[PDB]
């Protein structure tokens, strides 16, 4: 009945000081489709869900939404290994689930409650996972840390590499800079991935970069272009600059283009800097979820029916995870002051005057 | 004579200013056809255009340096951060540069420019956007440092902060910016000047001295309003400046009621408070006290997300008049 | 016996953490093959090599940032600043990456990693070389912060620093880094540890109460000994530690004492004395306390050049006895 | 009896993103060539006199010298006018010089005395004159600084340039990255120099940088590469390079191959990243000032005879300052709180403890 596996053309990747890049044919088998499906659509629902909470206002403060830019994260995590490293900016929902956290974990800690992964002391911009190191809130300083995890991916000898991701908004921070040196004169494992989603917040990229050729930026570090909608594209790409690292010929860099459809957060409309119509342009012509799709039906991969069966299980894994983090408590008043240090005996620390004392432990 | 709101009134400011002197720009993110990340620089690209009104890439200690750069060949610009929390990433041009250089040239290069932005907690931002920083700022020399409170002070320090010749640091409140309040036809003469290092009493008392400023102003002025009920009379006092701060007004009216609270929105050690202690204890006013000065403040943990617990992080009415209480041993 | 420098002891205390623990590491500008800029790792990278002791190009903000995600990833760098002047520039990778980040992740993600370097006044560097930051790292929860003065501090200390496993600064002196003291046995020893946390007292005495940090400790000591000859007994603490600070060993000897001098090396407003003058008005013993405390620090000014200016800059023995005499009305 | 002026050939610069360079032949006058030898002697014996005053404990601190870049700084001079702008880093005393001030000034300020040009306030990093902006002692940060005074000099439209100055070692902050964008997307008349003299303190640049192009580091920014030691190889490039940005095409980086003969500073030896026999070679065939002396006598445009005559009145002159920068008075205490704040009226700083007072004056 389905087929197995078939073979797909993906496009070729533009390359900045690579004799030859990834291959313009990949195949996928049946068995790995109905996974990706099933994680992007767990992204975008999960997304859209953050959305209603958020007007709600069970959702407080920074909320960036990554629907638009699922491939992103699931083809970034079907190109490496979970042993492999990764660490990115604060619209990293998408990244917390694919690295292995639960709807229910990250939802709790988008509303603040006590079985929030992070148990409500972090809340959008801050959740770690295994291998995933947030999730920062400050533009651009997740490079040099993801350079830094690298370096000890080298000084330990474990053949690992790291994913250190950044937006093109991002691109234009010294840090960045100070890295792609510093990554190239050590060689580390580190692979430099540029999103480009065209906004840096409410500033196009034209008008924020001087060179918009994000992938060639490194200057001396090798890089490439990819098409950021086509999970397959980016599968592939990744591949490709994860094998190039762990040969030992040091850092790459990664353009990723893609698109967002919501504002820059959820207190952006985001339309005073692009119109109603580019955004549904994009959706229509090419939303990621909906390419998969029409490819694996196409292909006979899987049936239009089974794919919506798939959305179904979704739908109500959201719901169920939703209504767990809505009725979960918020965390105790009395445990206002712990963690603030690692290994350290139990002490006391200063509340809004000093006859408000609060417990710290470890 | 009309309801204006901290963020109109800085508008207001700044427009005023960039009518009178064509040296005067300004620049950050999303500035200008953004009209703000905040709406506080509305509808300026659109009057004065590119060459006044400059959009620039996140890309903060660059941006920073051209400011200063610009201050120093002559111009007078306006440096926005979107939030101090960022400036970190430029404070060695606003320290190292801007802040020392008058001195070190022996009064040669002077630096007229002004770094302003939201400052400390808002609301559910976390840990890595509630940080506050007068007490960084305000340590030092060659610098100086302002908080607004209501649209008054925020209108008449940017002006004063735009007309010094010297580096002056706004730091604003975004919960704050849509506040407003009764403004007087003084306020909104293109005139109105207010001068730098003078405090100014917001309630007048016999009691008990409360010192603040930024946001918990209104804060005291509640609990002010709730002691009053119970026969205390509270005289609140509005910093405005952090550097050089209003020593004097403050002494003065500690020489009256003999009693000190010191109410700020940051971290406990090493903030504004102790100065404010310190300073006490080594001038004429202690002697009249009749009671040690207590300080009520943040809690000294970075930003929690959580609502109960970032409610329990930052001072409240409740932990204001305990202090006050406390103090007066009533 | 044994007479070791400063800078030897904590040369020895890095070279004992090195061989103890394989993912134990330094970086920074010049640390290897060039012995490093003020010698203090001399040796090590020619007993050590590339992958343990790696210069690094002038990149502030870069290798911090890179020695945190180094510490997030298991490894325990230790990351040196040539100045802690050049420290501004990657301050945020301190505060908001390193320092914040065990809470924010709920207590998932420590960061064991070292900033050390010298800080505060040197001997004719001028303004942007001489800024002390006690004041500032200190002010930061999540962070520890310590200031050894001789050669049993600087070893023990940065041991602990070593082994602790959250961040920690370390802000040495480079005016002590060539003065020698006598080195105990135990001191020797390569399991010597100094608690971050606890004071410590270099001199007993009943008449007053000096508390300091880093290099004016020292001065302390030489203000007491020309003081004794008088008949007045001062009793030096040695605080060692910024945050979190030993108040209750400060504390302790004020109720005894009833008098309290603060002294330190940067500049006075929102400096390391108001702190502790606050503390001590806030705590028990105030009401032991017969006569204001009193504070010693830097001039109010950026660092000048000449001899004479910065001679006055910064705090001398004949200062501090000044502050003593006024304190005690003698 | 001598030419009035000739004719010499000089290297061709190599060029990144340019479309032609400067010219390869260039008229030197005899009134110009006496000048630049004047002053390339005068800075150079105006070094080894602060050398000496150092090793006497005359001047204090840091003391950096730029002997052997004399063709630098006089060559920069003599392609700008007055009335552009420059700004450089701490080993600026040859363009403090070639700015306008007398020796007297600069080595009263090393000395640390009321005649400096400082009244003794900044010392060997800082010291600033007509359109000479230092004298900066944190590595990278004059070059945002740079950006912002030729974003001024846009600003009041009198088609003035600004030339910002760089060593190798501070090639790779990140800041400077900052800088590059931003001039490039505004077309700032920022002309970025990065004084190539091999060495980042102790670390050669092969060490520090993952490309020694220098010129080239700028990426989308045209640049090109100058030798350092041939006075009129500098004239020429810089003469081009303020053309380029007069007439509105936007930044553009020089890179100026030179060399120091001294450590990185007075502390520093510098024989131990690198042998005395390397400086003796450059020294042998590169010295700056041999180099014109050898091309105005081989081309009678003066004679060995009149250059011995200028290098005794410069020794004359340098003699004169060291006696009065070792005799002129200290600056008095009373204003030590001088010049805190612009404009201001006066008022009290505080000294070591609350009695000491001072008085603060515009
Ligand atoms: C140092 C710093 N400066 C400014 C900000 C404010 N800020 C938060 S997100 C943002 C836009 C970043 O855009 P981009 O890197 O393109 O990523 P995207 O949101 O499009 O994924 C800005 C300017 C910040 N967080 N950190
Ligand atoms: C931000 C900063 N980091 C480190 C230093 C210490 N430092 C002073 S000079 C120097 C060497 C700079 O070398 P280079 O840029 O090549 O210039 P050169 O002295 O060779 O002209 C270093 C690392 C500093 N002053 N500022
Ligand atoms: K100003
Ligand atoms: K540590
Ligand atoms: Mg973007
Ligand atoms: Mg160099």
């Amino acid at each position: 009945s389905f087929a197995n596996d078939a073979t797909f053309e993906i496009k070729k990747c533009d390359l900045h000081r690579l004799e030859e890049g990834p291959p313009v044919t990949t195949v996928l088998t049946r068995e790995d489709g109905l996974k990706y499906y099933r994680m992007m659509q767990t992204v975008r629902r999960m997304e859209l869900k953050a959305d209603q909470l958020y007007k709600q206002k069970i959702i407080r403060g920074f909320c960036h939404l990554c629907d638009g830019q699922e491939a992103c994260c699931v083809g970034l995590e079907a190109g490496i290994n979970p042993t492999d490293h990764l660490i990115t900016a604060y619209r990293a929902h998408g990244f917390t689930f694919t690295r292995g956290l639960s709807v229910r974990e990250i939802l709790a800690e988008l509303t603040g409650r006590k079985g929030g992964c992070a148990k409500g002391k972090g809340g959008s911009m801050h959740m770690y996972a295994k291998n995933f190191y947030g999730g920062n809130g400050i533009v651009g300083a997740q490079v040099p840390l993801g350079a830094g995890i690298a370096l000890a991916c080298k000084y330990n000898g474990k053949d690992e590499v790291c994913l250190t991701l950044y937006g093109d908004g991002a691109a234009n921070q010294g840090q960045i800079f100070e890295a792609y040196n510093m990554a190239a004169l050590w060689k580390l494992p580190c692979i430099f991935i540029c999103e480009n989603n065209r906004y840096g917040m409410g500033t196009s990229v034209e008008r924020a970069a001087a060179s918009t050729d994000y992938y060639k930026r490194g200057d001396f570090i090798p890089g490439l272009r990819v098409d950021g909608m086509d999970i397959l594209c980016v599968r592939e790409a990744t591949r490709f600059a994860a094998a190039y690292c762990r040969s030992g010929k040091g850092p790459i860099l990664m353009e990723l283009q893609t698109y967002r459809y919501h504002g820059h957060s959820m207190s952006d409309p985001g339309v005073s800097y692009r119109t109603r119509e580019e955004i549904q342009e994009v959706r229509s012509k090419s939303d990621p979820i909906m390419l998969l799709k029409d490819r694996m039906v196409n292909s006979n991969l899987a049936s239009v029916e089974e794919l919506k069966e798939i959305d179904v299980e979704v739908r109500k894994e959201i719901e169920d995870a939703a209504q767990f983090a809505t009725a979960d408590p918020e965390p105790p008043l009395e445990e206002l002051g712990y963690h603030i240090y690692s290994s350290d005996p139990p002490f006391e620390v200063r509340g809004a005057n000093q006859w408000i004392k609060f417990k710290s432990v470890s | 004579s009309l309801q204006v709101t901290v963020r109109d009134a800085i508008n207001q400011g700044m427009d005023e200013e960039l009518e009178r002197d064509e040296k005067v720009f300004l620049l950050g993110e999303e500035v200008a056809q953004y009209d703000g990340a905040y709406k506080v620089s509305r509808g300026l690209w659109k009057k004065y255009g590119d060459k006044r009104i400059i959009d620039t890439p996140i890309s903060e200690m660059g941006f920073a340096g051209i400011a200063v750069g610009a201050a120093m060949a002559g111009l007078r610009p306006i440096c926005e951060f979107m939030t101090f929390n960022f400036s970190m990433q430029a404070i060695d041009q606003v320290i190292n540069s801007a802040a020392k250089t008058y001195y070190m040239s022996g009064g040669l290069q002077p630096v007229p420019i002004v770094f302003r932005g939201p400052n400390g907690a808002s609301a559910g931002v976390a840990a890595q956007h509630s940080q506050c920083f007068a007490a960084w700022y305000g340590h030092c020399p060659g610098l100086k440092v302002v908080s607004p409170w209501n649209s008054e002070d925020a209108k008449g320090l940017i002006k004063s902060a735009i007309r010094d010749n010297n580096p002056v640091v706004v730091l604003e409140n975004e919960l704050m910016y849509g506040v407003p309040f009764e403004f007087p036809p003084e306020a909104q003469s293109k005139d109105f000047l207010i001068p730098i290092g003078k405090a100014k009493i917001e309630r007048q008392g016999t009691h008990i001295t409360v010192v603040s400023h930024s946001r918990p102003v209104g804060h005291c002025l509640e609990a002010a309003a709730v002691l009053s009920k119970e026969g205390v009379e509270c005289e609140v006092i509005n910093m405005r400046t952090i550097r050089p701060m209003d020593m004097e007004t403050i002494e003065a009216s500690v020489m009256k009621t003999n009693h000190l609270v010191t109410v700020e929105g940051g971290w406990p050690q090493f903030g504004v408070g102790a100065e404010i202690c310190a300073r006490i204890m080594e001038g004429p006013a202690f002697n009249f006290l009749d009671a040690p000065a207590v300080r009520v403040t943040g809690a000294d943990v970075p930003m929690p997300y959580a609502k109960i617990l970032e409610d329990n992080s930052i001072p409240q009415v409740k932990d204001i008049i305990f202090a006050i209480k406390k103090t007066l041993n009533i």
